[PDB]
């Protein structure tokens, strides 16, 4: 189907840090060992 | 191997236990039948009283009995301030680390103890783990504890090491606010979503107000604030100076029972408590028996009245709370939910100071202005509890290594992004949300288009407006026509890219 790919503003994102709670970041935190 | 679980909430001021029940997560009561434990320990004849029991004995037994020592761990002598401890028994220098003098040994000869703050929070921690071993019929071996922002890792290990100075096992150190949240989104009847939520935890010594950010479920923490003046004990002394200055008037010539120490030990303890009866009633009475000069004092007092003296103090809470939003560069506009914790948000008028601060679209969660509300003590042991009881499984490398690292590589988009739609801008990606995520929502042919979005505020008087940034991509699907929604998908990527997909019907 019709799928367009767009670059975020370099400046859109800046470095925050996260609460390691909650099943959500827990779940989230598979992933991020699994890379 | 395996491993018995609770929530432990530990505070200068009351502590408690919770532990997890495979449905629900549940509050443990000790063996007093205290739910909200008071941290304090004191001794008498030898024998150990911790919790209410140590409490009591604040008025005939001060010397021998600690009290508000959690902001006094892993502490420089100099940063502590013992306005609070000159009650009961006094902390004292031993070089780098605080100690307290207390008579713990049976025989009068003895010399008393210099015991550390460390080894006193040992001490307690022992007994609170131990009640709720006796309620679980199983020794526990380990809890999640909950912890403050601002206190350096110099009071964390503190805390670790006299929790494995009193054979407790540590999963994780979670903070106060977060476990706030948490222990409201883990019940059935929420419903996780994007929201930005401010944790007001109001308690005796202190008051700390947090604004997080929840996106896909989970909370990222934008600004916190600190206040040691606006908490409980204030409250305490509204009511000490108001039934203080009517025993006088009542009983001309006596001793003010503030100037003797037993005397104002008794009306630190009966305020409270006549303060708590206010929370739940709308008239509570105030007495002690043998107030000073062998008078007892009898009184009452009713909810509109205390609520007038209190103004003050009530006031204070309102500019903590406004001073931390806009510590986030946010607007009261911005929040939609404020999760009120600690032992003074059981107070009705300071829901009612809020619901006037914020917007009617604001929810405001407190027993007094909200059916779905929490008990504001249970929340952190009740975040605890869940915490504990989701990592119980997973081992110490696991947690230690995936908590520096995963949690601060994520960045977050600054603006909000979502379709445009005029004849507006409707947000799909609330701004501030964690990379990566992915959301969606639902006569001629329609015509997709992802911008940037910011919100601005305009005084004509004042309402969120949603300004239009740079395009990202465009997109139409040309044969729909008159159907009603529209399905747009929208996936943002760990380097930045936006990616869009097209199937919606
Ligand atoms: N039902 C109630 N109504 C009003 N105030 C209450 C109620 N229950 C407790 N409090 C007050 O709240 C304070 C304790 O709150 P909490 O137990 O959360 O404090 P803490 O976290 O132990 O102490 P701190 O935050 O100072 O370290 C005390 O001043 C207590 O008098
Ligand atoms: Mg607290």
């Amino acid at each position: 189907d019709f799928k367009a790919i767009g670059k975020l503003t370099q400046e859109g994102s800046s470095m925050r840090t996260l609460e390691p709670v909650g099943p959500h970041f827990l779940a989230h935190a598979r992933r991020v060992r699994h890379k | 191997g395996e491993r018995v679980v609770i929530g432990i909430t530990f505070g200068n001021s009351n502590s408690s236990i919770a532990h997890t029940v495979d449905d629900k997560a549940e509050v443990i009561a000790n063996e007093d039948g205290d739910r909200q434990i008071p941290t304090i320990l004191s001794y008498v004849d030898g024998d150990e009283y911790y919790g209410q029991q140590a409490k009591n004995f604040l008025v005939r037994n001060p010397k021998n009995t600690v009290a508000y020592f959690r902001d006094i761990l892993g502490q420089d002598f100099k940063s502590v301030d013992p306005t609070h401890n000159h009650a009961s028994a006094h902390p004292q220098e031993a070089g780098d680390n605080v100690v307290f003098t207390i008579k713990d040994k049976a025989e009068e000869d003895a010399e008393p103890s210099t015991l550390t703050v460390s080894e006193i929070a040992t001490r307690y921690l022992r007994r609170l783990v131990g009640a709720a071993s006796e309620y679980l019929g199983k020794k526990v071996t380990s809890a999640v504890i909950t912890i403050p922002t601002n206190f350096t890792e110099k009071q964390k290990a503190a805390l670790i090491a006299a929790a494995a100075a009193a054979d407790l096992e540590v999963l994780q150190l979670i903070s106060e606010p977060a476990a706030a949240v948490l222990a409201y989104d883990a019940r059935p009847e929420a419903t996780i979503s994007d929201k930005i939520i401010v944790v007001a935890d109001l308690g005796g010594s202190r008051s700390d107000v947090t604004v997080l950010a929840s996106r896909s479920g989970m909370y990222t923490i934008l600004a916190t604030v600190h206040d040691y003046e606006y908490h409980g004990i204030a409250l305490d002394k509204v009511l000490i100076d108001h039934f203080s200055k009517e025993f006088l008037k009542k009983n001309p010539g006596a001793k003010d029972p503030r100037e003797n120490p037993r005397s104002l030990a008794k009306l630190r303890l009966e305020a409270e408590s006549t303060k708590r009866a206010l929370s739940r009633s709308t008239n509570a009475s105030f007495s002690v028996e043998s107030l000073i000069d062998g008078l007892d004092f009898a009184s009452t007092i009713n909810r509109l009245r205390y609520e007038t003296i209190a103004r003050t103090v009530f006031e204070g809470f309102n500019r903590l709370v406004e001073s931390a939003v806009k510590k986030a560069g946010l607007d009261p506009l911005d929040v939609d939910e404020v999760i009120m914790s600690g032992g003074t948000s059981n107070t009705p008028r300071i829901a009612a100071n809020f619901r006037y601060i914020f917007p009617e679209s604001t929810r405001i969660l407190a027993p007094s202005t909200d059916p779905s509300a929490l008990n504001p003590s249970e929340l952190q042991a009740r975040g605890a509890a869940l915490q504990a009881s989701l990592i119980q499984e997973f081992e110490t490398e696991d947690i230690e290594q995936s908590t520096h690292a995963a949690v601060t590589t994520m960045p977050h988009v600054t603006n909000a992004i979502g379709v445009v739609s005029v004849s507006k801008f409707v947000p799909i990606i609330a701004p501030e949300t964690a990379v990566p995520a992915r959301r969606t929502v639902h006569g001629g042919d329609v015509l997709v288009k992802v911008v940037e979005g910011s919100t601005h505020i305009n005084v004509i008087k004042r309402e969120k407006v949603w300004k239009i940034g740079s395009t990202l991509a465009e997109a139409a699907v040309r044969g729909v026509k008159k159907g009603a929604k529209v399905e747009v998908t929208i996936n943002v990527n760990t380097d930045l890219t936006v990616i869009v997909t097209a199937r919606e019907v």
